[PDB]
RNA sequence: CCGGGCGGAAGACAUUGUCAGGUGGGGAGUUUGGCUGGGGCGGCACAUCUGUUAAAAGAUAACGCAGGUGUCCUAAGAUGAGCUCAACGAGAACAGAAAUCUCGUGUGGAACAAAAGGGUAAAAGCUCGUUUGAUUCUGAUUUCCAGUACGAAUACGAACCGUGAAAGCGUGGCCUAUCGAUCCUUUAGCUUCGGAGUUUGAAGCUAGAGGUGUCAGAAAAGUUACCACAGGGAUAACUGGCUUGUGGCAGCCAAGCGAUAGCGACGUUGCUUUUUGAUCCUUCGAUGUCGGCUCUUCCUAUCAUUGUGAAGCAGAAUUCACCAAGUGUUGGAUUGUUCACCCACCAAUAGGGAACGUGAGCUGGGUUUAGACCGUCGUGAGACAGGUUAGUUUUACCC
RNA sequence: UCCGACUUUGUGAA
RNA sequence: AUGUGAUUUCUGCCCAGUGCUCUGAAUGUCAAAGUGAAGAAAUUCAACCAAGCGCGGGUAAACGGC
RNA sequence: UAAGCAGAACUGGCGAUGCGGGAUGAACCGGAAGCCGGGUUACGGUGCCCAACUGCGCGCUAACCUAGAACCCACAAAGGG
RNA sequence: CGUUCGUCUGACUUGGGUAUAGGGGCGAAAGACUAAUCGAACCAUCUAGUAGCUGGUUCCCUCCGAAGUUUCCCUCAGGAUAGCUGGAGCCCAACGAGUUCUAUCAGGUAAAGCCAAUGAUUAGAGGCCUAUUCUC
RNA sequence: UUGAAACACGGACCAAGGAGUCUGACAUGCGUGCGAGUCGACGGGUUCUGAAACCUGGGAUGCGCAAGGAAGCUGACGAGC
């Protein structure tokens, strides 16, 4: 899904749904919160 | 465009071939029935696998629409279709003008 | 799309754990009387490396 | 010793099976208009009206010119009666350029929902009175035209009405645009459900509405530089051909400058095809697309050199012009360049053509395949005519 | 894949 | 399961958008089954109504903006 | 601006068509057609190429610019002597 | 193939055995590799797949002989439709005619006009008006 | 193809092979039989050359002889110019 672009980069947001499909379901999954607090 | 209430009109009705005093009302398309053949033979073909099975019209390109107008025999109680011209707003026995 | 990586890991083809250097479960004796009511004495005799 | 519970944990919850609702580019299938001085972007010339092009019957094209349409109106529809509009002249306290009244003139110079063109004066305009004919049943004809449909219109017939004393007029709007099939749904006014009935439901017949504006009417988003096929020279990107606006070069006049040494405004006539456009005739079962290197010929609109004429030519130098293409026109820095711009030498460092000469002669720095960065753009895949770096140059023994 | 109904699904107390 | 890419040094502001997430309000929407009321019945009507959606909060070393 | 450009009206033509002339050429001029003999013409020509006069007659031109020389047609201007 | 070049005690090179198979594998990631085949291998079959598109389409003479235009169509390199053409006839012989003449209707193009309406437009003259005036 | 000798494609040569066929449904035309009828097509009988041929089954098999109407249902009273 992160694949592809003219730039490397993932075009979408990076959390997923935890009720995803495998193959959806790739980098942060389910997650509360990102960053660094 | 505004359209009075007691319009006198000829009236086909076997009882009275003549004119007499109709009462003036909007047509409104009545409640579908889920019995209607056109509709039981629609819900057999969609029921299964396949998606939609027949086209859904989207390219809407009329914003008016023909008023109907039903007149009813003041005599008979019988009814008259009658549809006018395209108007974009509509009112039945509203206030003259002057 | 073809499938990914995360996918292919559950069939176990190239994904299986290596595991032909392990010395074997690391676990508890199996639960008896003497432990249930009592001690049991064992002696160590070897401490050793488990690969992974 | 006795208990006919291997020992725990959860427990009628979870789990299984079947239905129901949500989510679901993880996956499947499909689509992703047309016209078009290539295509795309743009526009709408796709239904449709007026004036003109249109060549005094009709018909008549272009992405021709100037505009318009998807509405609006119970009156702005029908009829009867009465009246006359724009504007001007002269008048009357407040009151003047425009407030209200009066007389005279007034062929429409006004008004008639709208665009434009027609048309209309005891009206088709304005004011008032009564009204709903903007009604029912089908036929016929006109315009479009295949002489099919639809829309729109006209002339009758058979009713029922309105208004007028009446003849008459009225089947919407003074005329020319103002709109929509089959299937399905819904509505308005006897037939069937086939063993017979009562009786809900359903299906029919006649006539409207719900809509297709790509308007004789599929239900529909992108991208490909990883790409494929059938074909196009019906169709772009080299060359060549026509043209010469633009580019370049040359003239005529003579107001001025300093009239015609040398120049020359305002005007005006040409030539050329090393510019760029315009076109789309040739080539898409392929004519190897930039530049330079090398090599030969050709032109003259002559830069130098030969011989001359002119000067606002004392000399020296320079400028204008003529006959003249015989001989020359170079070494370098930056840049892939072409073009450019500087250094230097030189008599001088003129301009061009030959398929924008020349890749089975080379080279491959640039353009322009597939890898990969950046910036901007895009949700994305990807794009960029923006920059950057790496990227196979085949064959001659035939005439 | 989540979610509800039925089925698996029984027994007794307030 | 992802992003960045040794060390040093530092990583500002932004939770409106799109995502992700929450133990939060509860009724706004809201299926099948089940319930009730009419009807001779087919059927119709009505209330109840799961998750999700909506409402509210968190989150940028999430996508991203400045 | 123009174009061997792009688009209309009437008619003819080429396309679908040979044959004679325009040296050559889809369309221009003549003319349309079975296989032949004889006669005569169309358009166009009569110095040679090339069949047919170096025919009869009047002027104009002299090009030291390649003088000039056949509709379409294969160009030339303003201005000068 | 030659010369030149990278690495060489490690994320090193290599034999055999074994595992993973096509919308699948495997990938220190180039859409790379998967038997000279990869942006979805190869084999047989469905299958003589479809094609408005390109190419070909075989004897002679004789007679007749076109169209590239109308309308509609997701129609624009295609169809149907009318027109143009052939064949088959049949019915008959006063009827006609891509022509003139006689008569009679209709037209708003060329030209002209502005010293006529609408519009544009130069100049004076005599008292805003009057009579002229150049040019559309 | 508007236009080909084309710097537009195919064609080195020769031999053999090589492309509007068969079937179904309609239609016009023509030919043959019968004619308000026609068809003997599936079966049966028979057949000493026979997968021919010959005979036979229709008082209702198919098309015709009668429309119109959604249907219920009705159904041509006999022409002049
Ligand atoms: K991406
Ligand atoms: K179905
Ligand atoms: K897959
Ligand atoms: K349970
Ligand atoms: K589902
Ligand atoms: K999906
Ligand atoms: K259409
Ligand atoms: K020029
Ligand atoms: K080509
Ligand atoms: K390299
Ligand atoms: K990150
Ligand atoms: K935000
Ligand atoms: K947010
Ligand atoms: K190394
Ligand atoms: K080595
Ligand atoms: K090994
Ligand atoms: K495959
Ligand atoms: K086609
Ligand atoms: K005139
Ligand atoms: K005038
Ligand atoms: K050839
Ligand atoms: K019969
Ligand atoms: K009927
Ligand atoms: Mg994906
Ligand atoms: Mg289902
Ligand atoms: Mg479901
Ligand atoms: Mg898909
Ligand atoms: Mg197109
Ligand atoms: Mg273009
Ligand atoms: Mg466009
Ligand atoms: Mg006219
Ligand atoms: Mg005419
Ligand atoms: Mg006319
Ligand atoms: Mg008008
Ligand atoms: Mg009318
Ligand atoms: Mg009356
Ligand atoms: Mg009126
Ligand atoms: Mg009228
Ligand atoms: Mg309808
Ligand atoms: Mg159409
Ligand atoms: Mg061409
Ligand atoms: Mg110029
Ligand atoms: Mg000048
Ligand atoms: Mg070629
Ligand atoms: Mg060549
Ligand atoms: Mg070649
Ligand atoms: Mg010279
Ligand atoms: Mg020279
Ligand atoms: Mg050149
Ligand atoms: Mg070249
Ligand atoms: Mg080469
Ligand atoms: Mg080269
Ligand atoms: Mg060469
Ligand atoms: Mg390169
Ligand atoms: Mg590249
Ligand atoms: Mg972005
Ligand atoms: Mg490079
Ligand atoms: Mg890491
Ligand atoms: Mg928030
Ligand atoms: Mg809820
Ligand atoms: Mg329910
Ligand atoms: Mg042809
Ligand atoms: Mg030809
Ligand atoms: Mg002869
Ligand atoms: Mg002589
Ligand atoms: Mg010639
Ligand atoms: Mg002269
Ligand atoms: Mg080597
Ligand atoms: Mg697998
Ligand atoms: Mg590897
Ligand atoms: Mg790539
Ligand atoms: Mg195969
Ligand atoms: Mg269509
Ligand atoms: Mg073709
Ligand atoms: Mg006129
Ligand atoms: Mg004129
Ligand atoms: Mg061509
Ligand atoms: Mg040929
Ligand atoms: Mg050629
Ligand atoms: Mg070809
Ligand atoms: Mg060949
Ligand atoms: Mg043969
Ligand atoms: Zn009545």
């Amino acid at each position: 899904p992160h694949g592809g672009g003219n730039h490397q980069h993932i075009g979408h947001a990076s959390t997923v749904r935890r009720d995803a499909p495998p193959g959806q379901k790739v980098g942060l999954i389910a997650a509360r919160r990102t960053g660094r607090l | 465009v505004n359209v009075p209430k007691t319009k006198k009109t000829y009236c086909k009705n076997k009882e009275c071939k003549k004119h007499t005093l109709h009462k003036v009302t909007q047509y409104k398309k009545g409640k579908d029935s889920l019995s209607a053949q056109g509709k039981r033979r629609y819900d057999r073909k969609q029921s299964g696998y396949g998606g939609q099975t027949k086209p859904v019209f989207h390219k809407k390109a009329k914003t008016t629409k023909k008023i109907v107008l039903k007149l009813q025999c003041q005599s008979c109680k019988h009814y008259s279709q009658r549809a006018i011209k395209r108007c974009k707003h509509f009112e039945i026995g509203g206030d003259k003008k002057g | 799309g073809r499938v990914i990586r995360a996918q292919r890991k559950g069939a176990g083809s190239v994904f299986k754990s290596h595991t032909h250097h392990r010395k074997g479960p690391a676990r508890f004796r199996s639960l008896d009387f003497g432990e249930r009511n009592g001690y049991l004495k064992g002696v160590v005799t070897d401490v050793i490396h488990d690969p992974g």
